[PDB]
Formats: C-alpha cells, structure tokens, sequence
C-alpha cells in the first residue's frame, strides 16, 4: 500500500497503488484506495480496507450533511479539523491493530494566488495533522522510497502531465523497492488510479494516460 | 371536549397559514420547478433534502426550518445505513406526516406549516415526477401536476388548472408560474429546479442575471 | 382555547416591551453602530458575541442576559468545533428565534425581549452589513439599514426613515442616531461600534472623553 | 390568564414585604454601613458573602437565609475555580436576580424578599462603593448612595434623600441612619460595616459597649 | 388565586392546632422545664434531640414524630461529621423552619404542628437558655423566658406572663407551670427537664413517685 | 379548597367503614382475645404479625390485606436486622399510622380500614397487654381494655363498657364478647387468642369442635 | 497491640496496652485502645488505628441513634449483631490490609443472675462472633501469651481487684514475650488503661491503682 | 523536604525547608511549604507539591466556608476531623504515588490554661491522626534526624525565640544529614520560613531574624 | 524540542525550535511551537504535537470565553490556575504516553513596577506550577543545555535585543548538544520563531532579525 501526492502550479495530483495483501499472500490486484469526497478535494487512506472505506464514506457523508444544513461548503481548516477528529476517535482500534492513516489533498478556492492554492495534509496515528509544504508527501508501507524518488524527481514538475509522470514513477520505484506494493500489470492490464484537482474541480484520470506513462517509464528503465 | 379543542386548533392553524405568502411548485419536462415569494435572501423557503428530493414549505420560518433539518438528518442517516439509492421521497413524506400529526396531537400549539416533497427520476432512467402535500394535521396526498400552498390559494389554483400544458420548457413554466402567482422581478422571487439531467445532485438555484434572462 | 392564551401572552409581551427604553442600531460606512439609553454603567445592553458578530437587546435584563450567555456559548462551541471562520450571524439569529419560540410556547410567562444580531465583513473583504431582528414569539426578519426596538418606536422609526444617508461617517451617524432617539450627554448613553477595519475582533466600546469629543 | 396571576403574585409579594421591618444600607467615607431593626440576636439580617462583598435582606427569614447560603456557596466555588480576586458583587447580584425571577415564575408562591449587594474596593486601591437592589420579581438596579427596603420606606427614603452628605464619618453616618430609620438603643439594632481599610476581609460587626459608645 | 389558597391553608392549620392540647415550656435556674398534657404513656410529646438540645411539639402525632426523627438524624449526622460540640439548637430550628415552609408550600395538606427547640449551656460553662418557636408556615422566632403552644393559649400565656420569676427552683417552676396549664396528678402529665448540671447528656424524665413527691 | 376535599374524604371513609361488620378485641387474664364476624373461611380478618404481636382489621379486604403484608415484611426485616426481641407493637402501630396518613393525604381514594395492634408480654415476664387503634386518617390512640371497630359500634361499645371484669377466663371472655357482638355458632365466627403462656409464638386459632365446646 | 478481658463475679474488666509501632519503629507511647460506647459495655479494637477510632465512634453513634429513636437501649444480641455487621462490611479493606479486630465486653442488665451477667464477645476477620465462656479472652499480636498467662492465673480471681491484677499481669507477660507490645513505663510514667463494668455502669480505672499494681508485679518478678 | 514544629510556653512554632528535588536533580531553591489557613492555626504538607498546594487551598476554603455559613469558627476537633477526612480521601492517589502527609499546628483559644494551649497534630498515610504531646514533631524525608536533634535540644526551650532557634538548628541538622533537604543559602540569601502562633494569632516570622539565627548557628558550628 | 524564555527589564521573550522527530527520523523542519493566547501572554508546549495544538487552542478559547462572558480579562493567577487544571486533567493520557508540558510567559499589567512585570511559569507532569524567578527557564528534551547556557549568558541581558540574542544563542547551544533539537537552517532558510511581550502587548519577532542574530552567532562560533 502506497499513496503519493505532489503539488504542481495550478493544481494538485494524487495517486495510489492497487495491491491488497493478507500477510504475505496477495488478496487483491486492482484495489482502489483514492476517493473523491467532494468537488475540490480528494482523500486516500492506507491500512485496513474495512476501516478505510468506512472513513471515506463517513467523511463524504459528513461534508455533504454540513453543506446541506448550512447552505455553504466548509472551509479547508474545518475539513482538516473534522478529519483530525475522525482519526483521533479511532485511536483505541488503531492500538488493537485497526490502523488507518489518511492523506488529504485539496484545492483552496479562497486563496489569493490560484497557482499556489494546492494543499497537502498528512495525519498521524494520534490525530495530529501537518500541512505539507515541501511539494510532495507519501503514505503507506513504501512511503520512504516514494518520498526519496519524489525528492530527486520534483525538479521536473512544471504542469499537470509532469506531476502525473513523477507520481507514476515514484509509485513504480516504491513497488520496485517494496514487496507489499503492486506495480503496473502488463498482463492483466491493471494500472494505478490517479485524481487531478484544479480550479475546475476534481476529476478522475483516464486509465489510458496512466497506461502510456507506465509503459514509457518501463521502456526507459529497460 | 376533544371536538372543540380540535376545531379551535384547526382554525388557529388555518388562520396562521392564511396570512402567509403563496409558494407554487410544478413539474415540467425537465423535473420540478419551485417558485416562491421571498423578499429576503438570507431566508430560504426552498431547499434540497437529498440527491433527487426537494423541499418546499410556507408559514412560520422556524417550524419548517426545524422540519427541514430533521428531514435532512433522516435522509442522510438512511442513506448511510442501507444505500444512497434506497432513499425515496415517499419515506420523507410519510415521516413528515407522522411528525406533523404528533405535533398537532400532543403539543400546546399546532404547527402552522404546509410542506411539499418532490422527487425526480434518477439519471439515465425515465419516470414521472411525484409530488406529495402534507397539511398541518398530518394529512398526506398525492398531486399529479402542481402543488399550491399558502394564503388565498384559490385564484392561483384556478390559474394553474387552466392554461397549463405538460412537457413545457423551463422558460414557459417559469412564465406560467409567475403569471399564476400574480393572479415580480428578480428581487422578492425565489426560483429553484430539480434538474434530472444532472448525474448525481439534481438541485440547482437560479439567481442573478440568469434569472433576469429567464424572464 | 389556544387563541385566547396566545392573545393574552402576546398582549403581555407587548406591554412589557412597551415600557422599556429605546435602543437604536444602524449601519454606517465602517460597520454597525449601536446606540442605547442606559443610565447605569454596570448593566450593558450592547455586547459582543463573536469576532464579527454583535448583540443588542431591550427589555428585562435577566432574560436577554441569559440569551446573551447562551449565544456566546453556542458561538464559542461552534467555532471550536469546525473553525472560527465558520460562524455567521445567521446561525445565531436562527437559534435565537428557535429559543424564543420555544419559550413563548412551552413556558408559563413569555420572554419580554427583542434581540438584534449584526454581522460585518471579515478584514480584507468587502461585503454589506447584515442586521436581523427577532421578536418575542420567535419571528425573524432581515432589515437592510436600521433596526429600532423598545417602547414607542414609531417616532424614532420615522426619524430614521427620513434624513438618513448611507456611507456616512461615525460622527454623522452618531449625531443622527442621537437626534432620532431624542425625538443626552456622555451619561445615560451607551455607544458601541463594529469596526470592520480591525483585523480579528471588530467590537469596540466608546466611553469617556472620546464619546464627548465625538458629540 | 397570565396577567391576573402575575398581578396577584405581585400583590401578595408587596403585601408580604410591606409588613416587614425597614433595613437601611448606605455608603460612607470608609465603605458601606448596614443598619437594621432586629430585636433577636440569634437571627441576623446582615451577613458577609465574600472578602469585599456584603449581604442585606428583609422579609421572611428562611427565604433570604436560603438565598444567602446559595450566594456563599456560589462565591466560594467561583473563588476556588479561578481566583479570589475574580469575584465581584455584580456576579452575585446577577445570579440573585436570575434566581428570584425563576422563583417568581415557576413556583407556587413568590419569594417575599428584597436583597441588596454591596461591594467595596480592594485594599490599597481607590474605587467608589457599588450597591445593587434586587426585588421579588428579579428586577435589578444600581443605586449610587443609599438603598432602603422593607415596609413603608417612603419617609426613610425622603429622610435619607435630604440632609445626607457623602464622605461622612462612621459616627455621623450611624446617627443619620438611626434618625432616618426612626422617622433605638443597643438592643433591637443590628449594625455592620464594610471596612475597606482591612487587608483581606472587610466585614466587621459592631455590638456591645462599642455600639453604645458610637451612639 | 394564591391568596385564597394560602388563606384556606392557614385557616385549616389554625383549626387543626386549635383543637390540640396545650404544652408549656419554660426555663428555670437549672435549665428548661417541659410540661405537657399527655394521658397515654406510649405516646410522648417531649423528646431529646442531642446532648443539650430538647424537643417539644403539639398537634398530629405522626407529623411531629416524623419531624423529630428527621431532626435526630440531622443532629447525629452533623455531630459525626464535624464534632459533637459543633451542634446547636439554632441549626435544628432553622432546618425545621425550612422543612415546615417547604411542606406548607409544596404539599396538598399543610402540617398541623408547632415545634419548640430548647438548648442549654454546656457543662462547666455559664450561658442563658435559648428557646425557639416554629409555626406551621415555617415562621421562626426567639422567646426569652417561656413558650406556650397548642389550643387556646391566651389564658396560659397571661398566667405565665404574670407571677413568673426567673431563677426559680424545679419545684416552684413545676407548680407555676401546672397552675398556668390549669387556667392534674401524676397521670395525664408529662414532665421533662434539661439539667445543665449533667456532664454530657442533659435530658431527664421525671415519672412515678418522684413526680408525685415534686407536686 | 382543602377543607371541602378533606371533609368529603372523611365522609367517604366513614360511610365505607359503616357498612362493614363489627370486630371486637379485648384482653383477658391470658392475653388478648379476638372475635370477628366472618362467614367465609378462606378470608381471615385476624392474623399474626410477629411472635407476640397480633393483627385485626375491618373494611375492604384487599386494603388491610396489603397493610398486613407490609406489616409482616417490616416486622421480619426489623427482627432480622437487630434481634427478635427488639420488635414491639408500638413500632408497627406507628408505621401503620404513618402509612394510613400518607394514603389519606396523597391518594385518590382514602383507605376504608381500621386496624388494631395488640401486643402481649414475653414468656416468663409479667406485663399488661397493650392495644392500639389506628383510624383511616392515620390517628393513633391507646386503649386500656377493649377495642371495638366496624359499623354501628355504639351498642357494642356500651355492652363492653358495662358488665366487663378484667382477669376473666377464656370462656367467660368469649361469652361476653359474643353477647356484646349480638347486641352466632361455630360458623360465621372467627376466634383467635394471644396466649402468653406459649414460649415463643403466642398466636393460636380456635376452630372446629374446640370452639363449639368453648361456647 | 494487646487487649485482654476477663470475667469476675459481679462484673467484667477490660484492659489494653499503649504502644503503636510503624513496622519496627516505635511511633506512640501512650496510645489509648479501650473505649466506652455506652453505660453497660466497652469495646477494644486491635489493628490499624485509623480504622479502630472510626469503628469505635461509629458504633457509639449508632447505639446512641437507636436509643434516641426508639426510646429504649438495644439488647445485647442486637449490639452483637450490629458490631458483626460493621466488621463484616470491612472485609475488602481488611483483605487489602486495613484489618481491625474488635473485642466486646459488657454487662447484661436483663439477666436472672447478676453475678453471672458479664459477657465477653470475640469477633473474627470474616464477621463471625462467639460468646466467650472460659472466663477470659485476649486479642492482638501478643494474644497467645496473655491467654496462656490468664489460663494459669484465673484461679486467683475472686473480685474486681483480683481480676484487675490478673489482667495487668497478663499484659505484662504479653509485653515481655512480644516486642510489639509496650510494658509499663517507669521513666515516663505511662501505664495501661483499664475499664471496669459492673451493675452500676462502666467506669474508668484511675491511673494510680494501675501504677501500684504494675510496681508490685515488677517488684515480685525481681 | 522537612517540616518541624515544637511547643513553647504560650504558643507554638512551625518551620520548613525550601528545597524541591525531582529525583536527584534540584528543581527549586526557595519553595514555600508552610501556609496559614486561618487566624489560630497553620499547616505544612510534605510530599508532592501539586497535591500539597491543592490540599492547603482546599482546607482554607472549607474552613472559611464553614465559618461564613455557621457564623462561628470550627472547634479544633472539627478541624482535625476535616483534615483527617481530606487525607483519607486521597489514599488511592497516595498508593499510586501522589502522597502528601500534612502537619497541623494550632492554638486552642477554648483551653483553661493559655500557656498549654498549643497543639501539634500528625497525620498518617491512611488518614489516622495523633495529637503530639512530647513537645515536638517533624515530618518529611529528614524527619528522623530533626526529631533526634529536637529530642536533645528541647531542654533549652523557654520562650518563642528559644523555640525558633531550636527549630532552625533542627532544620540545619536535617539538611546536614539528608541530601534532599536544603540548608541555609549564604550566597543567594535563601532561608527557611517560619510561622509563630500565639494568643494574638498566627504571624509570619521576618526573614531577618531567621537569617541572624542561621548565621549564629553556622558560626557556632565552625 | 526545546523552548526557552527569559526575563529582561520591561518585558519577557519566548522562543522555541522548529524540529519534529518521529523516533530517530526527522518528520518536520519548520514546526511552530510558540503561540499567542491573548494580548499579554504567550504559551509554548513541548511534547506530542497532537496534544500541544489542542491545548493551545483550548486555552485560548477558554480565555476568550471568560473575557466575553464577564467583560474583563482573567487575572494572572486565574490563568495559571486554569492552565494547571488543564494540565492535571491529562495525567492519564500522559501516563500512557501522550505527554505535553507547557511553558507560560506573560506580562502583568496590574503590577506596581512595570520593569518587573514579566512572569515566567513552569508546569509539572502532575499539574504543579512554579513561578520562575531566576530570570530564565527552558523546557523540552534539550532543556538542561539551554538552561546552563542561559545561566552563563544572563549577565549580558539589558534590553529586548540582548534577551533575544541570549535566547537564540541558548537555542543554538541546545541544538548543538542535542540531536532532537533543530538548529538554524542556512540552506532552506528556516530559523526559530520568537515572541516578545511588553507593555504594548505581545508581538511576533520578524524572521529577518532572528536570521541576522543566528548568522552573527554562527560567524562568532567559527
């Protein structure tokens, strides 16, 4: 399990792997771990799937409920506070073993500079949150390898396509260096899913672009 | 004497709703159109309950505000319990009827409100819009084309019974609704629609220059 | 007979508020100005609810003191829950309307109070001031320019309807408010403003030599 | 009919307080002087609430005894919570007003009491004494110089309005208070003072040969 | 109408106590002497509350029996809490007044009882006996020499006002009390004393041949 | 009006007990003899409360059945708490008086019962029997020789006042009781005695051929 | 800690030591452990002082409360039952370490024979009680030595003075054989306290008589 | 931490050290541990400071509350009972490690002999209390050394100044024999605080007198 | 994590480091640990960030709530009591491992001498508080090194700039002697944050002054 997210001028990208493992045996091959909560942010949870899907659904439901009740969407700080409270409320279950660490990436429509409106937030096991400002952040088992790869590869990010390519390459490096992370599948045609958030909203990247990027990266590495 | 108390409560509720303004809800070729007489912008008499459900009411603001909040909580809890596609306007209308009946029976003052629940078809599916009307005592009814509530509704009811044609466009429906309400510019008018053409959420607010261009 | 009880409660509330003094709240080029007739200094009829929200009331001191304390607790809890920027005067006005309606319905004696909630724009942002008025029965309304409450408010309402110009300075607004209240020195006068020019907290008290210099 | 019940309760409370004796509280150059008509020594109508706060009441003994005990508990809990210097007579007067209003509203028999809260300046600090009066219905007011309660208070009110000079000594203040109460030896007289000259606790009881020497 | 209900309750209580017998309590040179008209021996109208406190009552047996049991429990709990020397008759009289007032206010039928609390000095200490009287509505009072309750108390009150001398012996006090009660042998007479000469417990019962020898 | 309600409740209770049959209880040289008019054998108006205590009642069967069950539970719990020798009929009579008073005060319908508690001396100890009578309102009294309750008790009261001699045998006491009740064979007669000659339990039932031989 | 009590014709005596020890260090030198609850009985508790004084005060308060409420004193069986209930209610605290074993000695005014009206009752840790009938009973750390001494010395008990002398000698033997029991102090003038209960009530033995008895015993043992 | 208190004819003195230590490292150098509750008694608590200040404030508040409610001050026995209840209510926290043992010294205005009206009360960990009558008592880590020093030095106590000198010397001996007790500071000018209670009330000893006494003791010991 | 605060004539300064470490791996590089609660005091919490931010927000909210309700700001003693209660209420979580030790520095506007109106308060893990009077205090992992450095360097404090320089030098020494404390960053331009409180209120020190002070200190140490 590895989820990466980096900031590019005018938006933010988010991607994750598609592998679920029960110990050392592979259980899933195309598991989806990146979800869209509402128009201008997406979340990704690494850990137990049973807690991850529940957290995603509950976060989306709470955001929609508040928006319907008050008539206006929550501010970014309010969303961060709600997610932090949700994470903190599961500390006992995390101690038992039901651990889920989410990653939040969104676009701030109430920012003076649209080019620097992208935000990346990481959460701790105890509920603490920190706003990422180095331009990238990764979570999961292979987070360290992906973070090092992004540290070296962030100099080539200029637009959305460059950021997507860097994210795919970081995921490939994490899968190469970690046995719990699943790389691109050229036999079954399974590729990581990505979400791009910009001023127009959050959209889902088509599988064709990710397939071409993965094929190009594999050819280059050969 | 229960009869005297019931009669006095019904008279009080009717007098309370009679002084309120008129809100008109009708179904056109693209969903359900809500038109209301609302001068202030902070106060909204038309809202959204779920993805394909709508809300409309007339009377004391706090009472139907509370009813709206309860309906939203019920809809969200039911959607989180079973599924998002397992919530229909019939359930909301039924729970609203039960709540209004309980208020009418076991409260000092009956609620001076009149609610309407409008549901539209899911995206990619063809089905006719359904409208439900709930009165102060908890009565429920099904109305095929239009629902008129609030104040002296007889002239507007006649004006919408006559010269009304289904499958009309948004502009024609808005013009007919405004004409029937008069019998009126951007200000003091609240317009909302239930656009079945939308993929997930069908509620939309028409305000500003778009409303002026519409009529 | 609910009608007789409601009529008697409304008459009692109106007689209670009618003997109270008049407090005038209006919006000028720099926010909202509160002017009240208050002889004692220990008792304050004007207060601050949040960073950009203000409070004003007239009637029995204990009742609106309790309402003010409840509003402060609600505002602080909501700000700590979601964010400091997620609190608006509309929510406070709505909860005040619900609480006043509940008191009017399910209490032996209705509350003889009349509250006003005034919100201003956040620092660095342009927006027009919003004023809300809540009556004894829980009625809510939106007032664009000025709010007048307490006692024989007809002459002051006329005097503020006439000869009132928006975008006025603090001095001119204070003079107009005092003139309308008369139809009056440092003592027996309470003056507070909502200064949008302030970065975080917009509430300020004008007392002492500064008030005398103002008028 | 709430009006009739309120009128009857007010009349009952006024008749109850009218048969009670008169207690006079005034401020002199060294604090606040309390003078009461109390024949028995086991029963005390004047007490101490905190370091710089005082208590005085007239009416049924048990009612203001309970109010005094509640005020002492509130003051001690507030002092232990935040600090000893964070307790003021304004808070005690406000809570007393709320409690008396609640008793007047939601009790079978209204309380036939009239309380006064007197606070003095802290040691080493100059500030004018503050007196508050609370009636049976929960009304609160601020009185600058003297507070007179209990029975036919009109002659004593006139006698203290006339021929009263501030900054007077303890002896002159006692003589004026006794003269106004008459319009009277050691027995049947209760005398207490709030001596701001004291470092921490300002309450003192004057009884025995000292009282006789004073007058 | 609270006035009518209060008047009827007071009349009922007065009529209930008026048919009861008379019990006389007075203080002599060695404490407080209790004399009562009690034909049966199983029923006792005079009891002991603490080491130096005494009890006396007249009216319905069950009501003051319950009051006596509550007073004993309160006294024992207070003594076990702080100390045996920290219990005084003033606290018992105050709690009895509060309880009787609460019964008079919030009960269907007011209590038809009249209690007296008598305290004496501790052994080795000189102090004058203190007597307190509590009525049906919760009124409290301090009586210097004697307390007379129950029935037509005017002749006994006059007979104890006249021809009464303090510092009298037990025999003379008993004779005076019996003479005033008549205006009467061993049977139908209850006699108890509070002997301050006793080291710890001052309550004593005089019955049998000793009572006959006394008078 | 509490007076009218109390009068009506007392009249209802008196009319209820007046239609009931008469039960006579008296003390002879060997304890207390209970004689009652009871046609059925399944229903018993005379019972045993403890080792030396007895029970007797007249009126509605269920009410004094409940009172009897409560008295038995109280007696057994008190005996298990402290000791078997620490239970006396005075405590049972007192708790019965309190319970009957509480029922008379705070119940819709007062209890139409009249109870008698008879206690005898412990084995090997000489003491006179004690009888207590409790009425519907909770009144308690001590009767030296006999207790008569139920219906027109005046002729039986006169017939037991006259021609009654203490220290009589069981046969003579039974004959006198039957003669006074008439003013009557084995059937329709309930006879029970409290035999102090018994070591631990003094209650005995006389039925069958023994009763016929007795009279 | 040692408390002894024996029966003599016409009454009962009760005495205890005056030593309190915190482990192996001496903390008190004149601690009083024998108390008078009411007119015709006295109690003595060995163990934790904080529990002992509380038990004595509570027992006296309960007896006085019952006497005031009912107008007559409790029977001896009722007093034993109340004390047994009080002891049983503290079993958990005794298990933790807050153990207090009381000893009850009283005079029964409702007995046919006044000469045999004395009663001695001992209580167990679980709340069980047994009426002593051998004529003597001791409780505390040095209870065994005192009981043996009384077993040998009970043949000389004829009246109150003989019983008091036997009790003092038993306490002296217990103090000699036990380091936790304090003997008579000839330097500070501290002597054990004794209570004598007879038909006239319970009284406190003056210190002079105990001093003379202890001095005579010490002289005899020399 | 060491607090000492001894009795002199006509009053009672009370003093304590000014050292707070977190294990083996010094944290405070002038910590105050002797407080005045009301006019005629003062208290001193040794142990955890967080519990000590809370206990002092709560005891003072309770005494003032009772005095205001009833109109008369509590008796000495009532004050002892209240303090014992307060100590007993903290037994669980003491078992965990939050232990606080207070020392009570006061003047009894209701005593026949004013010269013998001084009282010293010591409290145990379980809530038990004992009235001190040897004339002195010490609590804290170095209580044994101070108690021995007072045992030898009590023969020179005749008045208030002699008692104060004896208390200061005992504190100096305790600081010399214990590393957790802080002696007089001749560099920073920190000296132990003392409170004198007599018939006129409780007053605070000025630092100058304690400074002169400590300097004289140091010079004598040199 | 290291936070220092020292007193200078006419005010008080407060500063802290910008390093967050998850065990032995660096997680944050510019973490802010010094916050301003209201006009005349600032607080700094060392330990778990998730508890630190929550404590800061809750303290500020409580102070603002009291000020709005009563109309007057709390006294300094009241603020200390509230903070001590807040710290004491988290003792169980601290025992589990969620420990947060705050440091309070403020200006007393109700003091006779404005030049000596600065106050420094330190809090213990059990809720105990002590008013600092040596002129300086440090909290965190490297508190000892910073305290020693301030002990040697406090003689050069005369005004605000001198105090700021001393605080920066103490932080530099603590970072040099402790691997968990982050020193000035000359590559990424990250410098410690400082807050100055005086009679005019609490203000935030601009990063430029701290940068120049750190550069001068580094040049001097070279």
């Amino acid at each position: 399990a590895t989820i990466v997210a980096l900031k590019y001028p005018g938006g933010v990208v988010m991607a994750g792997d598609r592998r679920s493992t029960q110990g050392n045996m592979i259980s899933g091959r195309d598991v989806r771990k990146v979800y869209i909560t509402d128009d201008y942010t997406a979340t990704g949870i690494a850990g137990t799937a049973a807690v991850a899907v529940e957290f995603a659904r509950l976060y989306a439901v709470e955001l929609e409920h508040y928006e319907k009740l008050e008539g206006v969407p929550l501010t970014f700080a309010g969303k961060i506070n709600r997610l932090a409270i949700m994470v903190r409320g599961n500390l006992a279950a995390a101690m038992q073993g039901l651990l889920a660490l989410p990653l939040l990436a969104g676009y701030d429509i109430h920012a003076s500079d649209p080019q620097s409106a992208g935000r990346i937030v990481s959460f701790d096991a105890a509920g603490g949150w920190n706003i990422e400002e180095e331009g990238y952040q990764a979570v999961g088992s292979g987070s360290l390898f992906a973070k090092s790869s992004m540290k070296k590869l962030y100099s080539q990010v200029t637009d959305g396509d460059s950021g997507l390519r860097v994210a795919v390459e970081a995921l490939y490096d994490a899968a190469d260096d970690d046995s719990a992370t699943g790389g691109p599948d050229l036999v079954r045609g399974i590729f990581p899913t990505a979400v791009i958030i910009d001023a127009d909203g959050a959209v889902d990247v088509p599988e064709s672009r990710i397939a071409e990027l993965a094929r190009a990266i594999i050819e280059s590495r050969s | 004497s229960p009869e005297q108390a019931m009669r006095e409560r019904s008279e009080l509720a009717r007098k309370g709703i009679a002084r309120a303004k008129s809100v008109v809800a009708l179904a056109y070729a693209g969903g359900v159109l809500f038109v209301a007489e609302n001068p202030s912008r902070s106060l909204q008499k038309i809202s959204e309950l779920y993805d394909r459900v709508g809300f409309a009411a007339a009377g004391k603001f706090n009472e139907f505000d509370n009813l709206r909040r309860g309906g939203i909580q019920f809809a969200d809890t039911r959607g989180y319990a079973y599924d998002r596609r397992d919530v229909t306007g019939r359930q909301l209308a039924n729970v609203y009827a039960q709540t209004l009946g309980t208020i009418f029976t076991e409260q000092a003052k009956p609620y001076e409100v009149e609610l309407c629940v409008a549901e539209v078809a899911h995206y990619g599916e063809t089905k006719r819009p359904e409208l439900y009307r709930i009165t102060y005592d908890g009565s429920i009814a099904d109305e095929p084309h239009f629902v008129v509530m609030g104040g002296t509704t007889e002239p507007i009811a006649n004006a919408l019974k006559e010269s009304y044609a289904e499958n009309a466009s948004l502009t024609d429906a808005l013009r007919i609704a405004v004409a029937a309400l008069r019998a009126l510019g951007v200000a003091s008018l609240e317009v909302a629609v239930l656009d079945a053409n939308r993929p997930r959420r069908a509620f939309r607010r028409i305000t500003g220059s778009a409303l002026q261009a519409l009529l």
